[PDB]
Formats: C-alpha cells, structure tokens, sequence
RNA sequence: GAAGACGGUCGAACUUGACUAUCUAGAGGAAGUAAAAGUCGUAACAAGGUUUCCGUAGGUGAACCUGCGGAAGGAUCAUUA
RNA sequence: UAAAGUUGCUGCAGUUAAAAAGCUCGUAGUUGGAUCUCUCUCGGCCGAAGCGUUUACUUUGAAAAAAUUAGAGUGUUCAAAGCAGGCCGCCUGGAUACCGCAGCUAGGAAUAAUGGAAUAGGACCGCGGUUCUAUUUUGUUG
RNA sequence: ACGGGGAAUCAGGGUUCGAUUCCGGAGAGGGAGCCUGAGAAACGGCUACCACAUCCAAGGAAGGCAGCAGGCGCGCAAAUU
RNA sequence: AAACUGCGAAUGGCUCAUUAAAUCAGUUAUGGUUCCUUUGGUCGCUCGUACUUGGAUAACUGUGGUAAUUCU
C-alpha cells in the first residue's frame, strides 16, 4: 500500500533496490527482494513477514532486533499505540505469614510488528526480550495465540 | 467469619494492617504523636534545671506531701514535675541546679499516690541521689 | 566506586583459598591475568599457605624475586600472579613440579607431577574465530591465543599445549564417553565420563557425568573440562581420583586409618 | 598561540511578588480532665416517687421538661363469650 | 521480644461484657456441585526419539559470596574461641546441611484452573488442482 | 527509611531490629560546573556562587577531620593530639 | 641530592544526609557499550642523516618583586 507515510524514505537498510536492470528482462516488478531473518528458539517466521511490504526496524523478523533473554507471555490489553501494544501479565504472589497468595499483575508495553495482522484484545502473545526499543518497551511480540472464545 | 481462601492473602494482610491501628500500644508507638508529646523525646533520661520545689498531695485514700521539683529540661525547655524519691532527699536539691531525671517506671504514666507525676530525680549536681542519701558522696560546693 | 578496586578483604576472598580469619584484614588480591579472580590461586597462597616454603609475604617476595618460580614454563616474579586450573608450577631449585588441579572438595590440591608431565598442559578452548585474512584463531581457558589450530578443533574441546613452544600437540573432542573434570559449581573437582549433553538453546547446556564408582551428577557446560579420551586421563590426577566420598564414607575412612596406627 | 569579545549550553545564586511548621514576656472565646470533701437542687438507680431509654424538634440559672415515632434493657412472657 | 489466643494465618471476638452496616441490589475481590481408566533416515544392540495444547502443585537436578546460624573433626590447660593440628622428615584437616520468593531444569498427573467440533471454519486418508528452491550422479549454462 | 547478608526473641506461627567492620549505593559544609586521566562530575583536584571562617602592612592571600588522634558544641549517651 | 620523564593519587578509610521499584537482592542480557593494567597473539603482510635528525626546558648559576602562600 502506502509504505512511504513518514517524511523520510522507508526501506530495509540491507536491501539495495537501485540495481540497474534492462527493461526487456522484467518479470513482475524490477527488483525488490525482502529482507527477513529467522529468529531462534524455534519460532516460525510469519508468512506476512516474508511476503509483506511494511517497513519496521523494530520487527523481530524483518528489522534490526535480536531476541535474547527472557521469553514471556501475556494477554493483549490495549492496542491504542502505533506498532505497540500493552499486555497484562497476571501472577500469584505468595505471602508466607498467611500461607496464601494474592493476585498481582504487571502491564508491559511490547512492540507489535505489522506482520501480526488481526491481533485482538485478550489473546495470548509470546514476547521475547530485546534491547530497549523506547522508554518503556523492551519486548517484541514473537507469537500470537488467539483467545479461546474467538471464532 | 474470616475468609479462608488460597488467594485471600491481600485481604488478610490489609485487615491486619488496618486493625493493628485499633491497638492502643501499637498506635501509640507508630503514630508519632506520643513521641512529639513525650517531654524526654524518646530518651530514657534527661537533664534539667530545678525551677522550684513543690509538694504534691497524695491521692485521696492516702495522706502525704510528696516532695517533687519543677525542673525545665535543657534539651527542649519543657517544664516537668519530678519526684524526689527518698526522705530528706529534697534537702539535697537546691533551686536552680542541674538534675538528671528518669521515668517513674510506668512508661509515661503516673505511679501510685503522686498524681500527674511521671518523672523522678536520679542525680543532682552530677552526683546520684543514692550516694547522697547513704552519705557516700556530698554536694559539691 | 570510581575506577577499579585494588584490595580484597580476607573474608570476601574465595573460600577455596582456605584463608583463616585472624591473620589480617586483607587477602592478597590476585593480579589480572590468565584466570579469573575467583578461579585462581595466587602465587603467595601457593608458596606460603600450601607449601609452607615461606612464613610471610615478604619471604614469598624474596623467593619470587630470585626467579625460582616458573608458571607454565615462564618465570613469574608477581607474588599475586593468578595461577589457575591446569597451570604447571615449576621450582627448579628444589626440582619439583606441580599442576594446579582441583580437589573433590573444590580446592587446588598440592599435586606433584613428574618433570616429563610438566612439559605440557591441557587447555579447554573457549572460542574459535577467523581473523586476519582467513587465519583461524583459538582461545583457551588459559587465555592464550593460538593461530592455525587444527580444523577439527571446536569450542569446548580440550587441546594439549607444549609449554616450551605453546602449540597444539593433541586434542580431545567434547564427546559423550570422554573423561572430564568439573571446574565450577557444586560438583567442582569431580572426575567422570560424560554421559549426555542436554541442549537448551538460548540458555545453559547441562552435561551429565558419571563417576568411576557409578555416581551420576550434572553441571553446566561451562563447568566441564575434558581431561582424556575415553576414561583414561591425559594428566595425573590427585590422590583422590575425582571420586567424592559422602561424609559417612569419609568418616569411615578416617576412622579406619586412625585405628590402623598404634 | 595568550588576553579578550559574541552567541549558545549547563547553571549555582541574587532581587522580586505569592504558598508550611514551632517557641512566646501577649491578647480574647466556648471546651475537656483532676482536686468537687463548698453551695443550688434532685435527673438516675425501688413503679426512684411523672417507668426508663433511643431518634428528632422546641424550651429551660441546672440536673432536665415537653411534643411526635420507637424499644423493653418493664413495673406485664398470662386475663378467660 | 516472649508472656499477648490482649491483632488471633496457625488462633480471638461481635445476643446481654467493646462490637452485625436500617434494609436490599450490585461491580471489582474472594469462593464456587457431580462427571471423562508412530518417530515424513531406517540402517545387519546403537542414534535428529516428542515441555507434545498449558499452568498451578509436588519431587528432582543445576546455579546460587564469605562471615553469621546449624553442624563434622580438633584437650585453647577447660570454655567463649580458633582452624588448627597429629606421629616418630612423615600423616591428616580446613567437611556438610540450610540458602524463602522469583528465574532455569526434569519426572508424577491426584487436586485446581484452562483447551479442543454444533453454523462443522472437525479428526485419518485414496483422487485431483492455476506463480514458484539458486543439488540434478561427473568433458562446466556444447 | 541507605538496601542486603544478617541481629534479638521465638513450641509451631510470628514480632521487632539491622548507623555499625562483609557486598552494593551515596556523600565529602550546600548546590553547580569542570580539568587531567583508562577510570572522577574526584573534593587530603580545580572554578564559581551560598553559609561559615583564617592571615593581612587593607593592596591582597588562603579554606573544607562524615580520614587517624584531639578540641568545642550537642546531648542520657561514646576512648590516646 | 635536585629536577625532567613515567606510574599511582578514581584504591583504602569515614559516614548514613539523601534515597520508597529508587538503592538493593536473587535472576538473566549486552547479538546495545567502554575497559589502564595482567596474560596470549599480531607487530619486513604497506612497493613508496639512518653508523641516529630538530628545537626547547628543568635541575644548576646569577638577578629579583610582594606583608603574606607548596607565589613565582
């Protein structure tokens, strides 16, 4: 679509799109191979990442983000930011005096690559730790599992 | 009845926290008004200048003139009534002299007959009242 | 703090140095060198506390400055020089060679070796990388860099270094069935055959090891040091062969030894 | 290549008008507590001499009184076709 | 600090001793009935053999300073200690346990939560089907 | 209120403490700004302001014990220049 | 001796004012960085007065200023 929405040109820094090609040797568009990498830890590169046109330098698959550290999960709580969502991690904290637990939660802002189209509120996301991407963001969505009630 | 649930630790902890404030001892210790109102300011002893000698009438079942002194604490300037324990020991204290005063033994509470008195003179002129009473030491001239 | 620290408190020193608590406030802070601060034995601890050749640090300095102490074939005059695992200490004046080898309790034993064994040392290769126009390079736990290693040598293998020349003369691969010592953790100083390596991508691989007496333990892969091909070590082992007796068997052995005297 | 100057930036501080706490050689009100071993009464405890008490409202030199509704913690577990 | 089961998780009280909201609804919170006993490398004993929806729990295994605490040895003259020492050069110590919670790991599968197909968008599978892998089995796009 | 390792008490559970010799942080009268250096926003380095303060021939110059002793002050409260 | 050069003076010691997810603890990460020193490697890998080049400045000598300094 309209990839060039910013004031600066948007492109994958590792893909050279200005190679000289003669006109008569054209099959489809002239030349635009798409850069992507397979992240480790058994995660599958989304098909939209391989055959997409979006430009996201913070994408785990087509961007400049290396996933290393903790692999966590959460439920999507808010999706009101650009390429960023807020997930909620619920857990039980043990108070030893009463030998009991209490519900606590942490809100975590994670980068959502546009390769995960159709991500709802309430479905599980597996996020991986990366370098600080902004003031509060340090995790990238690596997998999206749909909610149980989602048809 | 009380809640018995695996995930009621927050409720139990918060209830204990709130209901601890209804304990007199805990609230006095942890509220800060008692430490502000305490003439010693949390200290076990304090030094003062004997403003005057007073006689406090014992409470109604008893009849005696308890010999106390009005002293003014050096650390903060408050006016304290301090009992002079033994007999004739009021003769050792002279007005406008240094005196070391302790609590009366009930943590800020009046003791026995003497009403409204929670302090007792321990030393006068930097020599203990017990040494003066027994004749071990004398008042420095 | 600003900049690096230069002191080591005696109580913050590694416990395997077996320093007491009343000698002083300070422990000899190891100098920077081939081995890490907590995985080394300074020369002063070896020459004073283990060998009793000196009574004080002044006498350790007096010995070292006569150039009597060689570490890995080179004379060292630094009395806090960090000597670590597999390092060979040669004192030619007294004609004795030692190899710094862990005890089953996790301590560097005073293990005397023959002068023929003192010619070489085992080194666990820490990394392999290509640099300098295609030249392969190898880095060991001893922190020595070797150019042009054998193409079959990989990370976690063990090489044999001839101390006179410092080049690889043999190597054991990291394979199941090879003898290995443990150089860190709860099982430090134990010797056994590698049974299996469970791999955890993005985390620490765990290696299972079986003693010569049939006891099985496990460590992280970073704590495994291959010693010999098969179950035959390429170095001499201390009096305890890496078999960690339980406290009951230690008590029984001590009682049997005591009752045999008198 | 020094002094120096300009413009920035970090920026202590200064002047200026506005917003907390305590000691008092000060006033000035209605309060509480203790000693009341004093007066004026008698509200309560007995049906306490008008049963008591609750909410509310009004009025009294004071306990208190009165209206309305409620309670028995009542002085009735009961009163007869 | 214990005594204080006068802060009560264990483990207190609420008719009259202090105390249950005037009464209902109601969100969050808390708590919730029965029920369900192959290996798309196969080679003439060895390995690419799978958190196999998941979690909580439980049992492991790693990893986790020392000192302190517990605790092993050791006649400091005894002891608090110390980490020393013992035998006629030699011999032996400087152990070990514990190290909540969270994180990692691996067995169990009761208990508890959760999921699987009802609009069939269902499981196994014979038969088809319209872009396209940069290795073709030995004179190289002859 | 520096945090922790830990301490006191403790049947089980807990309660209180931890300025204090080990580890981590912070500061060097209060702020701020730097130079050198691998490493400092260093204070037994520098520059300035704020507070205090030393010598002076009145022009100027020099300061930083929450280092070890020691002094004053503070206080119930703590050692040898 | 002095002085120039080099290195250290960022360690240690003190104290607990600040500081309430801050510090700190355990756990991980740096595939997102810097690193004196130590240790090992590399150091004729560059196709273009050398049998050793230049100017200073200390210390030292000598002249001084200020009441005063680890001033100069």
């Amino acid at each position: 679509a309209d990839i060039q929405t910013e004031r600066a040109y948007q492109k994958q820094p590792t893909i050279f799109q200005n190679k000289k090609r003669v006109l008569l040797g054209e099959t489809g568009k002239e030349k635009l191979p798409r850069y992507y990498k397979n992240i480790g830890l058994g995660f599958k590169t989304p098909k939209e990442a391989i055959e997409g046109t979006y430009i996201d330098k913070k994408c785990p698959f087509t961007g400049n983000v290396s996933i290393r550290g903790r692999i966590l999960s959460g439920v999507v709580t808010k999706m009101k930011m650009q390429r960023t969502i807020v997930i909620r991690r619920d857990y039980l904290h043990y108070i030893r005096k009463y030998n009991r637990f209490e519900k606590r939660h942490k809100n975590m802002s994670v980068h959502l690559s546009p390769c995960f189209r159709d991500v709802q509120i309430g479905d599980i996301v597996t996020v991986g730790e990366c370098r600080p991407l902004s003031k509060t963001v340090r995790f990238n969505v690596l997998k999206v599992t749909k909610a149980a009630g989602t048809k | 009845g009380k809640c018995r649930g695996l995930r009621t630790a927050r409720k139990l902890r918060s209830h204990r926290r709130d209901q601890k404030w209804h304990d007199k001892q805990y609230k006095k210790a942890h509220l800060g008004t008692a430490l502000k109102a305490n003439p010693f300011g949390g200290a076990s002893h304090a030094k003062g200048i004997v403003l005057e000698k007073v006689g406090v009438e014992a409470k109604q079942p008893n009849s005696a003139i308890r010999k106390c002194v009005r002293v003014q604490l050096i650390k903060n300037g408050k006016k304290i009534t301090a009992f002079v324990p033994n007999d004739g020991c009021l003769n050792f204290i002279e007005e406008n002299d240094e005196v070391l005063v302790a609590g009366f033994g009930r943590k800020g509470h009046a003791v026995g007959d003497i009403p409204g008195v929670r302090f007792k003179v321990v030393k006068v002129a930097n020599v203990s009242l017990l040494a003066l009473y027994k004749g071990k030491k004398e008042r420095p001239r | 703090a600003r900049g690096p620290k230069k002191h080591l408190k005696r109580v913050a020193a590694p416990k395997h140095w077996m320093l007491d608590k009343l000698t002083g406030v300070f422990a000899p802070r190891p100098s920077t060198g081939p081995h890490k601060l907590r995985e080394c034995l300074p020369l002063i601890i070896f020459l004073r506390n283990r060998l009793k050749y000196a009574l004080t640090g002044d006498e350790v300095k007096k010995i070292c400055m006569q150039r009597f102490i060689k570490i890995d074939g080179k004379v060292r005059t630094d009395i806090t020089y960090p000597a670590g695992f597999m390092d060979v200490i040669s004192i030619d004046k007294t004609g004795e060679n030692f190899r710094l080898i862990y005890d089953t309790k996790g301590r560097f034993a005073v293990h005397r070796i023959t002068p023929e064994e003192a010619k070489y040392k085992l080194c666990k290769v820490r990394k392999i990388f290509v640099g300098t126009k295609g030249i392969p390079h190898l880095v060991t736990h001893d922190a020595r860099t070797i150019r042009y290693p054998d193409p079959l040598i990989k990370v976690n293998d063990t090489i044999q270094i001839d101390l006179e020349t410092g080049k690889i003369t043999d190597f054991i691969k990291f394979d199941t069935g090879n003898l290995c010592m443990v150089t860190g953790g709860a099982n430090l100083g134990r010797i056994g055959v590698i049974t299996n390596r469970e791999r955890h991508p993005g985390s620490f691989d765990v290696v299972h090891v079986k003693d010569a007496n049939g006891n099985s333990f496990a460590t992280r892969l970073s704590n495994i040091f291959v010693i010999g091909k098969g179950n035959k070590p390429w170095i001499s082992l201390p009096r305890g062969k890496g078999i960690r007796l339980t406290i009951a068997e230690e008590r029984d052995k001590r009682l049997a030894a005591k009752q045999s005297s008198g």
